[PDB]
């Protein structure tokens, strides 16, 4: 919208690395040091919590992109989820494989 | 821990919300440009509002992280810029005077009404009245009458604002790390605390008159050749041994000699290049002129121009529906989104500014991956020298011909050449010793250890030796001419044109030595030539994230100016110079005075 999509948020701070194969939904603050935030603080807490906007008038850098990951898992289990389409239709009174 | 990274996360926090805060002042800026209505107004108004609220607020906020104390570079370049106080280093009554001094100022140099010839049913403004009088007419009386009317207009309510600003900003700056407003403008214009390639604000007016005193004898012999065509054109006022009148120059201010080349054209048989006739034989309008903006993209190697322009601009005449102004600015969002404002039209100067415009969104997006702190040139005259190299290489008739533009009939002899270096030459080479003593007279001005009362008399007769200009009749000190001008009653860096003006000769031999390029320097297409492009690119992607003299070493090699390079730019006009005026009188004279 032209007032923008501000309801779309990245965090440009975090606590550590974060490892794969595990999603850290809080977003809380990450301190930066030397100073407390005596609670939430404008200058020396540093909320990593940031808005996207996504204006229509944006960039190709900026543009609003959706994004969908697949990720499969190799645990001691076999598979669930394959495509097992074959579909030939029928044969009858001939010398054939199946 | 260190307040190092704490300082770097709070620039990184000021450059996203300042990002998106300017993303809507541009979108604004750009609303207002193409439409000026209430509604319009409004929206300026908040964005002003909403930006200088930011600024002063994130500005007050930085004070309290200490400046060098960060071995990082870009983002201690980042606090410099970000902790300058500004005027918050003095009280409001000071600033609200300034204000009321500089806005009054500012209207009365806007709509500063000549009115004392005729009926005073018409007052002379400067694009209506000023245009018809100063860049075309054949009276000297006349020309006269109109600018002394206009410079006393001008001054008597010019001066007494300006001589108050003058100690405002002497003041202003004396608190924020600067001698002087004119430190300021230098301001922008040092390297200190990297070590090394060191910048600092005197080696840049050292640098000034050593580029004069360079340039000085081509300076001599267009004067000479100019004088002696403007005694064909206006006889019986100018003495050959003496000056000449600022009011005959085609620049009302005495700038430019664009519009003096008719007056004073080398060849009657051979005028200057002009392919605009198989233009407006081929139908070649706006749209297939930026098509042939992007295949000239693509010649010389830059990437061809996104289509986030072409959805989001126009280039022609929107009729007088929507109240758009056919200013050429490139107007970047600061979000991905480029736009730009002209009225593209069949004109061989429109396209040569429409050259300038797509060269400065070149620059542009060259600098793109960087924050809002660094998303500029490191200083003001690189985007300028962008537009003005593309410019001048894109003034070479040969890739004309070689892409079909211009068909093969014409030849490129030695007396086209001798027009397009007369063109250059009177174009940008004839305000270099103008705006090298506008620059240093307002330096040594706002400096401040010179008398009060006695600038306009000194002025007008400095200007005698340097360009070698002469007021015919003598002005008194109630004048403020100079502050007549738009980069001086808005007080802008005057440098940027001076230097710059050096940049698209310079670079253009750093572009012509790695195009493979030979013979006369202003013949040198930089067109296909991967080397040349690529070497542009260098200096293009660097930006404002570093100092401007590291730029200067990685595209020429020097902490200095490759003054030099001006000689292989102009050597067939500098010999057709040597061979014109050899018998007429080359030089000027102070005492002469019409």
């Amino acid at each position: 919208k032209p007032s923008g999509n501000y309801n779309y948020l990245y965090r440009f701070l975090r606590k550590s690395k974060l490892k794969p194969f595990e999603r850290d939904i809080s977003t809380e603050i990450y301190q930066a040091g030397n100073k407390p935030c005596n609670g939430v603080a404008g200058p020396n807490c540093y909320s990593p919590l940031q808005s996207y906007g996504f204006r229509p008038t944006y960039g190709v850098g900026h543009q609003p992109y959706r994004v969908v990951v697949l990720s499969f898992e190799l645990l001691h289990a076999p598979a669930t989820v394959c495509g097992p389409k074959k579909s030939t239709n029928l044969v009858k009174n001939k010398c054939v494989n199946f | 821990s260190t307040i190092e990274e704490q300082a770097k996360t709070f620039l990184d926090k000021f450059n996203h919300e300042a990002e998106d805060l300017f993303y809507q002042s541009s979108l604004a800026s750009w609303n207002y440009n193409t439409n000026i209505t209430e509604e319009n107004v409004q929206n300026m108004n908040n964005a002003g509002d909403k930006w200088s609220a930011f600024l002063k607020e994130q500005s007050t906020l930085a004070q309290m992280y200490p400046l060098q104390e960060i071995q990082n570079l870009t983002v201690k370049l980042q606090l410099q810029a970000l902790q300058q106080n500004g005027s918050s280093v003095l009280s409001e009554d000071k600033s609200k005077r300034l204000n009321t001094i500089l806005n009054t100022m500012s209207t009365i140099y806007s709509t500063g009404k000549v009115c004392n010839p005729d009926n005073p049913q018409e007052c002379l403004l400067l694009e209506p009245g000023l245009n018809e009088i100063m860049a075309n007419s054949l009276d000297y009386n006349e020309r006269l009458w109109a600018w002394e009317s206009w410079r006393s207009e001008v001054g008597k309510q010019l001066r007494p604002l300006y001589e108050e600003y003058v100690v405002l900003k002497n003041e202003m700056a004396r608190a924020n790390h600067y001698e002087d407003y004119g430190d300021y403008w230098r301001g922008d214009y040092e390297v200190n605390g990297v070590d090394g390639y060191d910048y600092s604000r005197g080696q840049l007016i050292e640098d000034v008159e050593h580029t004069f005193e360079e340039i000085k004898p081509l300076y001599e012999h267009l004067h000479a050749y100019v004088r002696a065509k403007l005694m064909n054109a206006y006889p019986s006022y100018i003495s050959p041994i003496g000056c000449l009148p600022a009011h005959l120059l085609g620049d009302m201010w005495g700038r430019f000699w664009t519009n003096l080349y008719s007056l004073t054209v080398p060849f009657g048989q051979k005028p200057n290049i002009d392919v605009t006739d198989a233009m407006v034989d081929q139908a070649w309008d706006a749209q297939r002129i930026f098509k042939e903006a992007e295949k000239f993209f693509v010649s010389v190697g830059l990437p061809n121009m996104t289509q986030g322009f072409w959805e989001n601009s126009m280039l022609t005449d929107p009729g007088n529906v929507q109240k758009a102004v056919c200013h050429p600015t490139a107007w970047d969002l600061g979000k991905g989104d480029f736009r730009i404002l002209m009225c593209t039209k069949v004109t061989m100067d429109d396209f040569l500014t429409a050259h300038h415009e797509m060269g400065h969104i070149q620059y542009d997006m060259a600098y793109a991956a960087q924050p809002f702190l660094l998303r500029n040139g490191a200083n003001e005259g690189f985007h300028e020298a962008v537009g003005e190299i593309m410019s001048l290489s894109a003034a070479t008739p040969k890739h004309l011909k070689s892409i079909g533009l211009l068909s093969p009939d014409f030849q490129e002899d030695n007396e086209t050449e001798i027009n397009f270096l007369l063109k250059q030459a009177l174009t940008i080479v004839g305000t270099l010793p103008f705006t090298y003593m506008l620059e240093k007279w307002r330096w040594m001005v706002f400096k401040g250890e010179i008398p009060k009362d006695q600038w306009m008399k000194k002025w007008w007769e400095m200007k005698r030796e340097i360009v070698g200009v002469v007021e015919p009749v003598p002005h008194d000190e109630t004048y403020c001419d100079p502050a007549s001008l738009f980069h001086v009653s808005n007080d802008y860096s005057f440098i940027r044109y001076y230097t710059r003006t050096l940049y698209q000769f310079q670079f253009q031999e750093a572009l012509c030595q790695a195009a493979k390029h030979e013979g006369p320097l202003h013949k040198c297409d930089i067109s296909n030539s991967t080397e040349a492009g690529q070497k542009l690119f260098n200096m293009l992607r660097l930006g404002k994230s570093e100092p401007w003299t590291l730029a200067l070493e990685n595209v020429v090699g020097a902490k200095n100016m490759n003054v030099r390079p001006l000689l292989n730019y102009f050597e067939p006009l500098f010999t057709w110079l040597k061979d014109q005026n050899k018998n007429s009188f080359v030089g000027w004279s102070t005492d002469w005075s019409p």
